[PDB]
């Protein structure tokens, strides 16, 4: 049995309809495989030496 | 549009155009507003009325999505929605050009052999912007209900 | 638009030499105004007789409102 | 497959039809001397 | 597309095929077929071929039709081709047009 | 029903030959008699 | 145009020749086809809508060339689309039925490429549409008489790529 | 008239008027008020308009009144006046029908045969209706003017 | 053809007189009349298939001329029987709107008498299918749009008889 | 051909999409230059004859082109040229009422180039009278509209070259 | 008609008839025996086929039986039958001239627009006269019924 | 140029998916063609010249184009003849090899005709020539091979008509 | 692919086709059906791949995602995951056509230019392609993967 108020209420734009290239067909993908971000590594550079803190081999 | 209608007409005349047509041209200028109007409000409510025509199409006429019909199946239902959102795209195209020429030259040449071939009923499709036509009168005021629906009726005159 | 009714016979005087197919060279045809003038010198010039023409569409004398 | 039959057939005597012809209309010699 | 009231013309014959191949060279179908998508010379170069069956045949003719498309536009031009010695002589009133 | 296949069946070779030498070059035909 | 009987007719005439040893064989393998080809052409030409649309339908619906920005988007597109699916089913029949390709030579290719080219047409889904048909052709009548027909369709597929 | 040219624009094309030519026909109508407006004070005004641009035309080019002119003596002067009177009432004529047809089917094509026969200078009739024009926008209002300018430079261009 | 400005301006024109009071007091009825024209000839034009379908089921089926041997009984006849019936309503809204019915007896009644004479055509009948046309549109459009509909279409029926 | 008008539609209609305020203001600006467009177009058709007039007088009288041997030396090639000159003004006023220069492409410049170097029409010198076209009208209609129209005549010298 | 079709194209192309035109008359005229056989046998069976079809048609498609369909009561049904008959009348008239030049002079072109005008599905007639199609098929003997669906489908091609 | 596996390559990455069972199906059938067209690609550059020499022999020796005023008489009109032969053998076993007549369009096809046009070549003859090569070759190279042969070269001839 | 790259270089050296490049041709012919196993293989996992290279590049280099980086964000990741995605396509392709070429055409010509206008990383680019042939190598056979390995190793090469 197929019905077809649900596909009337279920019916999209074919302009708002997604296409092979675009991007917004990986963004469930990316929501998916949430990436680790990093915490913010503070430093300043005043508390560098030049001299040193150079590598040397 | 009148514009294209009267260059295209003095160009095959091999003339200028005249006065007569350029007050024409100039009160179709002038009358702009509510022709734009119409079009927002159209492009505003352009999903609603497609839902609701298409849902009182599919209630008076159930032999659409009976067994054996056209449109049996869920994406030739979607498909459906889709012609209906084309057509009412169409309309939106001619109330801002003020003109039946987008609809004619975009889809109503080649209309009855294209349905013809794939055997969707050109009567029911004329019911379909028929309805869509008495949703946007209902949605829209009286004055611009009557120039929506004059190229509502120009449409489906063209299909029946 | 004015026109004519007329009524005519033009024989083709090039058929014996060029071995075409026949038509009937009597007609009644529907010609309008501005190229009944042009029509009659072809049929003058081709040799035909015009026996019959009436202005059947328009008022004579219309001096205004003419296409 | 008929015209075939009847074209298989006049292919293979083509040769005698042409001969009895020049000699039923050529007189004083032999027509067929020189055939090409 | 068609044109039914020419149709209709035809089929009683209170017009006969010249009249028909006037006017529907001056409809506005044949004007939005085949003399908008071109310049005036080949609009009267394809004009030849959809009224006399044939192409243009000399350098005078072409400056000749060329004058009249200038002058009148597209009804002219149907008009001067039809009414002519060569579609008289080749069609008559009552043939079609062929592809001499 | 397999005989429909006349184009798309295999084809028949046909039997074309070389363009010979014609009576244009006939002076030159007696020339090479003469010289054999 | 020309068919296979005048091609036979035409180079034992420049032969100068009878038709001796393999031209009688080609017509009597053409006379053998001829009957099943005209049963052929009497099935294309009775369902000659059904083809193009299973056609239509197998290959080039649902597809960008239909969706908006396609070269079969507006109607009058696609009902060109459909003479030219019709007018490619029947000069393949007309091919078929002469044994020879010189009416898709004088006819069809002459001046095809020209006008898809300054058309916009594409070439490949064309080419597909074309296959479609053959398949479509070859599943109504028969795999004999699908095949040829077949050759001249991938003849004209040929003239489009 | 506008309306017999939409009509034969519709026949033409084979079909019924389309919306956008129906609300121009509305458009025409709602202003033929102000051109019959236009109508009254040029036919009071038939007299004085037609005087001044006599008076205005032989004062620019005496030559036509001089010896070797067309209109020498007293009827030929009376004539040319009738001539101006005549297209004065074309002006007024095409100004009440909305479009330049009855100036063109009446007494605008073929004025150069009539004017070659005649011997008459079309750049100085020309001339004349141009200062008719003149005394026309000077008499007028500023709309009134600018609707009946264009007609008049139309007259202007076809009899130039 | 001429309309009713063109009419009055053609009458004022045979005179050699400017227009006055007496063509301008049907020009200023003209333009009263006008919107009402152009709105019954939008409502027209959107019931135009209507208007024939329901003309022919009150007026001309079930009839002699719909039974085998009769005046509409192939289905060229009756396609050509509505072409003429849509033909008159279209031809009688361009005179209703132009404001006179000269376009009605000139381009529909130049010879439509002599052709239907002709054909065998049935005058009575095709008189009581406009009949029906203008009870349909008067039901329609309203009462005094349905009366100037009315005289453009016994004007039709005039000239038919 | 198209107008600003359906210039926006089918660029709206390609990616298949409704009118959006980033389009509608297109519609809007239009309907801005629409009475500036006309009322140029009008001033133009009245002075047509006089623009090419001035402009032969400014450009191409007196010089190597109207002497013997040049290419507007006898009195048929100078109507030609004359002719030309108003087909340019006619077809650059078409593009300026319809606010796209689709008329100019589609129906003066699609092979003139050929044409004219078929004939040995000096292209350069045609550009020269057409820009002494763009001067004499901008002289005659304002800086606004002339403007408008000089970029029509710029186009159709760029078509040209 | 296969002379009729012959006289035409021979007038057209202006000479006699060709032997292979020859060869057809009388092939067609050698299969007139045969295809009036069919032509008897079918007028024979006609009411079978009527009710057949009808009947079917009502249990396969029942829209138009229900209400909101054009087939009320008993009288609607039978004009719909009698059409039913009409149609199978014409096949026996092809069938009995050898080509469908009588179905298009009596019924084969205009049935668009009449059963548009008529509110008539098309396509439900082109189904109805494909079971008049195979309960023909199912009466009489399919080898030679293959002569007689060589015209029906061309009628439900038209149709469709 | 392409070859059939770039063909369904471009075209699924124009339509921007990647290989379904259709694209599959034929690779699989080209991959099915490719060892006899590698086998007939063999022959052919075996008996490249010979080839050309007996269809030559075949068809334009001894004839009008070869006698005086003819447009093969003098040495170098042979040689272009013969090079225009081997060029015509050696890119139609290219797009034999390929299974696509795109390469004749790319580097044969595309300007051919004007080229023979501005040259006098006689297009008759030489089409009447790749008749007698695509017999000469259909007799070395099989018949299936032959087929492919025959196939483009007809291409190639009508390219050239 | 290899037979078009064999005909240009043919063509180049104004020959036809050397048995070696014939044998080429004929081995890459017969050997086709395993490069049809792995494309296909590859196009019925193409989320797997694309899915676990794109975790192990977001592990080994989360600079790309961390904010400042060139695919900061939900809708930068899904364009990553569409590069990886348009990679694998393309490597299919490659597989296929048993020579690089289309893969040099369509993405590895001017992807310099195109990824330092985007801002984009190529070395990091490099490594999802080479966490991607990881992927592949662990799905297929040994064989299939080490031939498969290549295309991606010319990616790689290109890109890097
Ligand atoms: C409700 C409207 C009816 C219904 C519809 C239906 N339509 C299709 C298929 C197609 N319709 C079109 C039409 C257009 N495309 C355009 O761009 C335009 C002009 C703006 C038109 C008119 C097309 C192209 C298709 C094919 C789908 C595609 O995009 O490729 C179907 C499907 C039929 C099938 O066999 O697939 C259906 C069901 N059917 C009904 O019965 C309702 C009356
Ligand atoms: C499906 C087949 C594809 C498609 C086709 C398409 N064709 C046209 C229009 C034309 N086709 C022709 C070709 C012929 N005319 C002939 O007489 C013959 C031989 C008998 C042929 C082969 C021509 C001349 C036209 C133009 C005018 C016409 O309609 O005949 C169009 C329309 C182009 C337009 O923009 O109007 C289309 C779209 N397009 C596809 O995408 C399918 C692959
Ligand atoms: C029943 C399954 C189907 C159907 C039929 C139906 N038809 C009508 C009415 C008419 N049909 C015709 C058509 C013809 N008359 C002819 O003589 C010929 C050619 C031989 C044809 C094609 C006509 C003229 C009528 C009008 C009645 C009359 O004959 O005078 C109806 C009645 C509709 C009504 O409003 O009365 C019906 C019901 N309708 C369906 O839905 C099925 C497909
Ligand atoms: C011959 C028995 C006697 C006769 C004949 C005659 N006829 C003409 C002139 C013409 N006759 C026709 C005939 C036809 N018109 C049609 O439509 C058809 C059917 C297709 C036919 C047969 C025509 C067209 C002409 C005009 C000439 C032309 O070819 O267009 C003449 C010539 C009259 C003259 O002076 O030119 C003659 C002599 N008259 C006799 O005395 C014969 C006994
Ligand atoms: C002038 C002395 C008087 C007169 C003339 C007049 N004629 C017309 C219109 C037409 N006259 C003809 C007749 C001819 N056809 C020919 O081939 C020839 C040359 C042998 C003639 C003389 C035709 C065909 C027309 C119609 C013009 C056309 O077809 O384009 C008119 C105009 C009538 C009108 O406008 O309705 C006039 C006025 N009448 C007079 O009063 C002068 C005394
Ligand atoms: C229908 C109301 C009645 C009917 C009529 C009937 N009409 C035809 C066919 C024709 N109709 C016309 C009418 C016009 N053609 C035009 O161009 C115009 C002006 C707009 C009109 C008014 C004509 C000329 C014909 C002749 C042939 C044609 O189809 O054009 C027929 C067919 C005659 C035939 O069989 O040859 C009939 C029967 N009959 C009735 O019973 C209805 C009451
Ligand atoms: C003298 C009888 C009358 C007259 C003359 C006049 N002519 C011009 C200017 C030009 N006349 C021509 C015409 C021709 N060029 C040709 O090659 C031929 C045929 C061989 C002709 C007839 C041209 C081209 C010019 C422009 C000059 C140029 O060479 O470019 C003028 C000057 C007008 C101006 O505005 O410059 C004049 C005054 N004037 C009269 O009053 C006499 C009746
Ligand atoms: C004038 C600015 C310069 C110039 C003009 C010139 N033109 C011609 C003749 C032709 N001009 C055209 C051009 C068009 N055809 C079209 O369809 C359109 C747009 C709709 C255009 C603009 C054509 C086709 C011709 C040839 C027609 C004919 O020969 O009658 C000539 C005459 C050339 C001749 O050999 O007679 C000339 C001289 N040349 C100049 O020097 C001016 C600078
Ligand atoms: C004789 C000294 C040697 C010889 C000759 C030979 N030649 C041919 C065939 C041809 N030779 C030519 C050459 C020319 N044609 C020209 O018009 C000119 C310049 C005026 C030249 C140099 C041509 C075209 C042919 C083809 C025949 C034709 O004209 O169509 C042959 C025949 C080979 C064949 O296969 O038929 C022969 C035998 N051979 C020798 O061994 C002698 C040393
Ligand atoms: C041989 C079948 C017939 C024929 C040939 C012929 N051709 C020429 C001269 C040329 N042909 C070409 C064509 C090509 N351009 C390309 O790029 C390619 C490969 C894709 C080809 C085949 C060209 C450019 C020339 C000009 C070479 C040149 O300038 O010499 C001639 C020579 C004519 C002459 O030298 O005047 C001939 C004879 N003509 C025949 O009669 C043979 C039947």
């Amino acid at each position: 049995q197929i019905v077809w108020q649900n596909e009337v209420r279920r019916f999209i734009p074919q302009e708002k309809k997604l296409t092979a290239g675009n991007p917004m067909n990986f963004l469930g993908m990316a929501r998916s495989i949430n990436p680790a971000a990093n915490t913010i590594p503070k430093v300043s550079a005043q508390n560098i030496n030049i001299e040193a803190s150079v590598p040397r081999r | 549009s009148i514009v294209t209608k009267s260059i295209v007409n003095a160009d095959a005349e091999a003339r200028y155009l005249s006065p007569g047509e350029l007050d024409r041209i100039k009160a179709f200028v002038t009358g702009g507003a509510a022709r734009l109007r119409i079009a927002e409000t159209l492009t505003g409510s352009r999903e609603t009325i497609v839902k609701q025509a298409g849902d009182r199409l599919f209630q008076k006429r159930p032999d659409i999505v009976s067994p054996g019909g056209n449109a049996y199946g869920e994406e030739m239902t979607a498909t459906c929605l889709r012609d209906m959102d084309y057509y009412l795209r169409l309309v939106t195209y001619g109330v801002v050009s003020g003109d039946v020429t987008p609809i004619e030259e975009i889809g109503l040449v080649g209309v009855r052999e294209m349905y013809r071939s794939l055997g969707t009923p050109i009567e029911a499709v004329a019911q379909s912007v028929r309805e869509m036509k008495e949703v946007a009168s209902g949605l829209m005021s009286s004055d611009d209900a009557a120039e929506a629906s004059a190229y509502f009726d120009f449409v489906i005159g063209k299909m029946s | 638009m004015r026109m004519f009714r007329i009524t005519a016979c033009v024989p083709s005087q090039t058929r014996i030499r060029t071995q075409r197919e026949l038509q009937n060279t009597y007609f009644t045809k529907l010609v309008p105004y501005d190229n009944w003038f042009r029509e009659q010198q072809r049929i003058m010039k081709m040799g035909g007789k015009i026996v019959k023409v009436e202005l059947a569409t328009g008022r004579p004398g219309t001096n205004a409102g003419l296409a | 497959a008929l015209r075939l039959e009847i074209a298989e057939t006049l292919t293979q005597n083509a040769d005698l039809i042409v001969s009895r012809a020049a000699n039923r209309i050529f007189t004083g010699g032999s027509p067929l001397s020189y055939l090409e | 597309q068609s044109i039914s009231y020419l149709e209709s013309q035809v089929r009683n014959g209170d017009i006969s095929m010249k009249e028909f191949v006037r006017r529907l060279a001056k409809s506005p179908l044949y004007r939005k077929q085949f003399f908008e998508p071109f310049i005036n010379s080949r609009a009267l170069e394809l004009a030849f071929r959809h009224i006399l069956g044939r192409g243009p045949s000399s350098r005078e003719e072409v400056q000749k039709y060329f004058s009249i498309v200038s002058s009148g536009g597209l009804p002219a031009l149907v008009d001067a081709l039809v009414d002519s010695q060569e579609y008289a002589d080749y069609f008559g009133e009552e043939t079609v047009p062929y592809l001499r | 029903p397999s005989q429909v296949a006349f184009a798309s069946g295999d084809p028949i070779p046909q039997n074309v030959a070389r363009r010979t030498p014609g009576p244009s070059l006939n002076r030159f035909k007696e020339m090479a008699r003469q010289v054999k | 145009m020309q068919d296979a009987i005048t091609a036979v007719i035409n180079s034992a005439d420049v032969q100068g020749k009878y038709l001796d040893g393999a031209a009688m064989d080609k017509l009597k393998s053409y006379f053998a086809s001829g009957e099943l080809r005209v049963r052929a052409a009497s099935v294309i030409s009775a369902n000659a809508a059904t083809i193009v649309k299973e056609a239509v339908a197998k290959s080039l619906l649902y597809s960008d060339v239909t969706r908006p920005g396609g070269n079969m988007y507006t109607t009058r597109r696609y009902a060109a689309c459909i003479r030219d699916l019709d007018y490619y089913l029947r000069y393949a029949t007309y091919a078929m039925l002469a044994g020879d390709a010189s009416i898709l030579d004088e006819r069809v290719l002459n001046g095809l490429k020209e006008t898809y080219n300054s058309l916009g047409v594409p070439i490949s889904s064309t080419v597909q549409a074309i296959q479609a048909i053959k398949e479509v052709t070859a599943s109504l009548v028969g795999a004999d008489a699908g095949k040829e027909m077949g050759v001249y369709l991938d003849y004209i597929c040929s003239g489009l790529s």
